[PDB]
C-alpha cells in the first residue's frame, strides 16, 4: 500500500545518484602537490569565565567576539588588545548558543529555558524574548537585522520576525533533535543536521525541503558550509568528518584516521576552502586537507574538551574555547 | 502521515544531478584561484599580522 | 591615538572588579539535579522550560533544578549537569501491579541509564522511595503479591541489619527487598568515585531538607577523603 | 675521605633536582596552581635555599678541616642554616592545618582559604623564621661564655657552633615542638574522621561489597625520624656537660638535613604532577 509505495521510491532515488559517480574526488585530486606541514601557535589567551563555555560567535569586523558560559554571562571581548568590553548577566544560567549581529547591533542567546532573547547593544538591555519552541534551543543564526532562525529539540526549526515575536514559517520533516544549522552566503538556504543522521537543505522564501542526506551513522553534532556555496561539511560522533555536494547530490569524500575514536564537535572551514579545521573531545583540534583527507596539524593547547571553534572572515585567525574556561587565538 | 511522506519522496527524485567530475573539478578550480588570498595557508610576514 | 587607549583600560577594570565579587556566590553555594519516573510525586516533595528554587540551611545556600519542559525519552541535555553535587532520584515504590512491563522496572532502566554514564562518572545519587504508606497498604491487603511481577521475590529473606520501627514483618520485606534491588545496580557498577544514599520517604514527614543536607556533607567530606588519598 | 666526598656529593644534586623540578611544574602549567601548591612551593624554596647554600660550605668545611672564608661568611653561614630548617618544618604544620580544615569543616573550607589568605600566612611564617635567624646570631646575642668559646670566635681559621642555655632552648622550641604537637593533634583528628567514613560506608552496602594509616604513617615517620633525635641532643649536651660528642653533633644534623631531599616524594605523589612530570 502507501508503506510499498514509499520502497518504490527509495530505490529509484539511490539507483539515480549511481549512474552519476563517474569518479572519486581522491582520483582527480592526486595530482596536486600536497599542502605540507602546517603549524600554528598561540597569539592571546582570554581569562575571566567562572565555568565551561559552549558557544562563541566572531564578529564582522573580525575583531569583536562574544562567548557564554554556565555562569550566566554573555562576555563581549577585544581580540587585539585584550580588553573586556561588555558583560550582560542572563536570567537562565545554562546558555547553549549565541549569535553576533551581522551589523553588530545586536547579540543573541538561548538555552533550557527555550527562549530566544535578543539584547540592544548599542543603546544594555533586554529588547526581545521569543517564545514558542518546545524544547531547548540548540542553534541561532542572523539573517538581517530583523529576522532570526533558530533551531531546538523539538525536532523541529522556525523563523522569527524580531519586531512583532511571531513565527513567520515553521519546517518540519526530522525526527530527531536538530543540533545545529548553518546559512547559505546569500542567505537564501540553510542546512541543518539532527540526531536521526540525516541533513536536510531547506528554502527559506519557500518554506519547504529539498534534498535530504544519509551518510552518517550516529549523532550529527557540526556543520558548515563550503565557502563556495555549492558544498557543505559534518561532523558526527563516530569520529568521522564528510563532504557533501549539492548539485551531485551525494556524499564525496571522508575524513577519518585509525587513532580516533572520541567523537566531534565543532568543524569550520578556512577562507580559500582548502583547509578543514574540526574539535574533538580529545581535548585537541585537528587539521585536515578538504581535497585530499591528509591531517595536516595538530592544535594542542587546550586541557578540557573543545566544545566551540570559528575562523574569522579575512582568514587571519582561528578562536577556540573549551571546557576549562579558557579561549585562544590561533594565527 | 503516510502520504505526505510518499508526496515528499516524489518531490525529492525529480532532480537534475550532475557527474562528480564536474563538481570536483569545480571545487579544485574555485581552491586554486583562491589560494592565493589564504593567510592561513601562506603564513602573513609579522609587519601585516595584528596578532603579533 | 593614546586617549581612546586609556578609555578602554578603564572599563576593563570596572568589569574584572565586577567578576571578583561575583565569584564568592559562584563558589559559595551547591547546585542539585531532581529527577523523576514520571508519576513518582517528585512536585509534593519540593512543596513540602527550567523550574528552579532558592533555599538555605545552616546559612548554607542551595540551589535546585526541575527539568519538566523537556519530554524526549532520550536525553542529549543529560551532559551539561556534570559539576552537580548530588542527583536527587524520586521513585513511587507502591507501582509495582501498575503496568502503565511494570513502572518499577522502568524506573531501575532509568536508573542504571544514569548510573552508567559517561558524564555522570562521578556524581552520587540520593535516592528517595517515596509512596510508603500507599506500599504498606497494599502489602498488607490481599489481592496483588510481588512474586508475581517480580518472581526473586520468593525465596528472599529480610536482610539481619534491618531497623524496622515500630511494623509488620511483612511490610519489612517488601521494603527492604527493593532497596536491595536499587543497591545491586548502584554497587556494581562503580567503585569508590561515587555512592548512592537510599532513603524511605512519604508526604508527611518534613525531615528531608536535613537528609539532603546530611548527605552533601558526606559527599564533600569523602570527595576530600579520596583526594587526600585517605580513603 | 675519597668516599666521603663521593657520597655528599649525591645529596646536593638529589636536593637541587628534585626540587626544581617541583618549583618549574607548577609555574608553567596554570592548572598546577592552587592554595595548597602554594604552600608546596615555599617549603620547595626553602629546601632549595638550603641545599644550594649549606650542603656545599658545609662539606667543605667538614672535608678541608678548616675554614677558609673569615668570621663573617661563618656567621652567615650559621643565620642560613638556622633560618632554612625554621622555615622548612612551619610550613608542615601549615600543610597539616590546611588538611584539616579541608576535612573536618568543608563547608566553610571554600570561604576560609583564599589566595591573600595564603600569601599573608606564607609571608608571616617567612618573617617569623627570619626573627629567629638573622637578629640574635648578627646581634652576637648566640654567643658563648667558656674560655673555649672565647678561643675559637677569636680565630679566624675555625668555624665552631657554640651556644648558651637559653639561646639553643628557646631556638629548639620554636623550630620544632610546637608545631610537633600541632601535627599530632591535626592527624589523629583526621584519622578519626576517615575511620568513621569508613565505618558508615561498610554499615550502608557491607553486604554486596589501611590506606589512612599507611599514609599517616609514612607522613609522620619520615618527619619525626629525621627531626627528633638532633632536636634532643640540642637539649641534651647543653644542660649536661661532657656527655655529647661533635661528631655525633655533626651526623644528627646531616640526618635531619636529608630530609628536604626527601619531602618532594612525599607531598608531590598525585597524578596531575606525574603527568606534568612526564610532559616535560
Ligand atoms: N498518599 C500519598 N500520595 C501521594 C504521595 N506523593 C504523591 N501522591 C499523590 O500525588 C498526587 C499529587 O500529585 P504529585 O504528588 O505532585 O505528582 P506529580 O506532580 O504529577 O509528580 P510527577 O508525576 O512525577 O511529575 C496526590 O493526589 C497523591 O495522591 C505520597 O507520598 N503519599
Ligand atoms: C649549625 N647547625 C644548626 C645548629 C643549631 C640549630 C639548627 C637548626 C635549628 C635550630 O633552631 C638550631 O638551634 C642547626 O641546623
Amino acid at each position: 500500500q502507501l508503506r510499498q509505495e514509499a520502497e518504490q521510491l527509495k530505490n529509484q532515488i539511490r539507483d539515480a545518484r549511481k549512474a552519476c559517480a563517474d569518479a572519486t574526488l581522491s582520483q582527480i585530486t592526486n595530482n596536486i602537490d600536497p599542502v605540507g606541514r602546517i603549524q600554528m601557535r598561540t597569539r592571546r589567551t582570554l581569562r575571566g569565565h567562572l565555568a565551561k563555555i559552549y558557544a562563541m560567535h566572531w564578529g564582522t569586523d573580525s575583531r569583536l567576539l562574544v562567548s557564554a558560559s554556565q555562569d550566566g554571562k554573555l562576555i563581549i571581548w577585544d581580540s587585539y588588545t585584550t580588553n573586556k568590553v561588555h558583560a550582560i548577566p542572563l536570567r537562565s544560567s545554562w546558555v547553549m548558543t549565541c549569535a553576533y549581529a551581522p551589523s553588530g547591533n545586536y547579540v543573541a542567546c538561548g538555552g533550557l529555558d527555550n527562549i530566544c532573547s535578543i539584547y540592544n547593544l548599542k543603546t544594555v538591555r533586554v529588547s526581545r524574548e521569543l517564545a514558542g519552541h518546545t524544547g531547548y534551543l540548540s542553534c541561532c543564526r542572523f539573517l538581517d537585522d530583523n529576522q532570526i532562525v533558530t533551531s531546538s529539540g523539538d525536532t523541529t526549526c522556525a523563523l522569527w520576525d524580531i519586531e512583532t515575536g511571531q513565527q513567520t514559517t515553521t519546517f518540519t520533516g526530522h525526527t530527531g533533535d536538530v543540533m545545529s544549522l548553518s546559512l547559505a552566503p546569500d542567505t537564501r538556504l540553510f542546512v541543518s543536521g539532527a540526531c536521526d543522521a540525516s541533513a536536510k537543505l531547506w528554502d527559506v522564501r519557500e518554506g519547504m525541503c529539498r534534498q535530504t542526506f544519509t551518510g552518517h551513522e550516529s549523532d550529527i553534532n557540526a556543520i558548515c558550509f563550503f565557502p563556495n556555496g555549492n558544498a557543505f561539511a559534518t561532523g558526527s560522533d563516530d569520529a568521522t568528518c564528510r563532504l557533501f555536494d549539492l548539485r551531485a547530490d551525494q556524499e564525496l569524500m571522508t575524513y577519518s584516521h585509525d587513532n580516533i575514536i572520541c567523537g566531534i564537535t565543532s568543524v569550520s572551514f578556512s577562507k580559500s576552502g582548502r583547509l578543514l579545521l574540526a574539535g574533538y573531545d580529545d581535548f585537541n583540534c585537528n587539521v585536515w586537507d578538504a581535497l585530499k583527507a591528509d591531517r595536516a596539524g595538530v592544535l594542542a593547547g587546550h586541557d578540557n574538551r573543545v566544545s566551540c571553534l570559528g575562523v574569522t572572515d579575512d582568514g587571519m585567525a582561528v578562536a577556540t574555547g573549551s571546557w576549562d574556561s579558557f579561549l585562544k587565538i590561533w594565527n | 502521515q503516510a502520504r505526505k511522506l510518499v508526496e515528499q519522496l516524489k518531490m525529492e527524485a525529480n532532480i537534475d544531478r550532475i557527474k562528480v567530475s564536474k563538481a570536483a573539478a569545480d571545487l579544485m578550480a574555485y581552491c586554486e584561484a583562491h589560494a592565493k588570498e589564504d593567510p592561513l595557508l601562506t603564513p602573513v610576514p609579522a609587519s601585516e599580522n595584528p596578532f603579533r | 591615538q593614546r586617549n581612546e587607549e586609556k578609555a578602554q583600560r578603564e572599563a576593563n577594570k570596572k568589569i574584572e572588579k565586577q567578576l571578583q565579587k561575583d565569584k564568592q556566590v559562584y563558589r559559595a553555594t551547591h547546585r542539585l539535579l531532581l529527577l523523576g519516573a514520571g508519576e513518582s510525586g517528585k512536585s509534593t516533595i519540593v512543596k513540602q522550560g527550567i523550574f528552579e528554587t532558592k533555599f538555605q540551611v545552616d546559612k548554607v545556600n542551595f540551589h535546585m533544578f526541575d527539568v519538566g519542559g523537556q519530554r524526549d525519552e532520550r536525553r542529549k541535555w543529560i551532559q551539561c549537569f556534570n559539576d552537580v553535587t548530588a542527583i536527587i532520584f524520586v521513585v513511587a515504590s507502591s507501582s509495582y501491579n501498575m503496568v502503565i512491563t511494570n513502572r518499577l522496572q522502568e524506573a531501575l532502566n532509568l536508573f542504571k541509564s544514569i548510573w552508567n554514564n559517561r558524564w555522570l562518572r562521578t556524581i552520587s545519587v540520593i535516592l528517595f522511595l517515596n509512596k510508603q504508606d500507599l506500599l504498606a497498604e497494599k502489602v498488607l491487603a490481599g489481592k496483588s503479591k510481588i512474586e508475581d511481577y517480580f518472581p526473586e521475590f520468593a525465596r528472599y529473606t529480610t536482610p539481619e541489619d534491618a531497623t524496622p520501627e515500630p511494623e509488620d514483618p511483612r511490610v519489612t520485606r517488601a521494603k527492604y527487598f527493593i532497596r536491595d534491588e536499587f543497591l545491586r545496580i548502584s554497587t556494581a557498577s562503580g567503585d569508590g568515585r561515587h555512592y548512592c544514599y537510599p532513603h524511605f520517604t512519604c508526604a508527611v514527614d518534613t525531615e528531608n531538607i536535613r537528609r539532603v543536607f546530611n548527605d552533601c556533607r558526606d559527599i564533600i567530606q569523602r570527595m576530600h577523603l579520596r583526594q587526600y588519598e585517605l580513603l | 675521605v675519597v668516599g666521603m666526598g663521593i657520597v655528599m656529593s649525591l645529596i646536593v644534586l638529589a636536593i637541587v633536582f628534585g626540587n626544581v623540578l617541583v618549583i618549574t611544574a607548577i609555574a608553567k602549567f596554570e592548572r598546577l596552581q592552587t592554595v595548597t601548591n602554594y604552600f608546596i612551593t615555599s617549603l620547595a624554596c626553602a629546601d632549595l635555599v638550603m641545599g644550594l647554600a649549606v650542603v656545599p660550605f658545609g662539606a667543605a668545611h667538614i672535608l678541608t678541616k678548616t675554614w677558609t672564608f673569615g668570621n663573617f661568611w661563618c656567621e652567615f653561614w650559621t643565620s642560613i642554616d638556622v633560618l632554612c630548617v625554621t622555615a622548612s618544618i612551619e610550613t608542615l604544620c601549615v600543610i597539616a592545618v590546611d588538611r584539616y580544615f579541608a576535612i573536618t569543616s568543608p563547608f566553610k573550607y571554600q570561604s576560609l582559604l583564599t589566595k591573600n589568605k595564603a600569601r599573608v600566612i606564607i609571608l608571616m611564617v617567612w618573617i617569623v623564621s627570619g626573627l629567629t635567624s638573622f637578629l640574635p646570631i648578627q646581634m652576637h646575642w648566640y654567643r658563648a661564655t667558656h674560655q673555649e668559646a672565647i678561643n675559637c670566635y677569636a680565630e679566624e681559621t675555625c668555624c665552631d657552633f657554640f651556644t648558651n642555655q637559653a639561646y639553643a632552648i628557646a631556638s629548639s622550641i620554636v623550630s620544632f615542638y610546637v608545631p610537633l604537637v600541632i601535627m599530632v593533634f591535626v592527624y589523629s583528628r583526621v584519622f578519626q574522621e576517615a575511620k568513621r567514613q569508613l565505618q558508615k560506608i561498610d554499615k550502608s552496602e557491607g553486604r554486596f561489597h589501611h590506606k589512612a594509616l599507611k599514609t599517616l604513617g609514612i607522613i609522620m615517620g619520615t618527619f619525626t625520624l629525621c627531626w627528633l633525635p638532633f632536636f634532643i641532643v640540642n637539649i641534651v649536651h647543653v644542660i649536661q656537660d661532657n656527655l655529647i660528642r661533635k661528631e655525633v653533633y655533626i651526623l644528627l644534623n646531616w640526618i635531619g638535613y636529608v630530609n628536604s631531599g626527601f619531602n618532594p616524594l612525599i607531598y608531590c605523589r598525585s597524578p596531575d604532577f606525574r603527568i606534568a612530570f612526564q610532559e616535560l
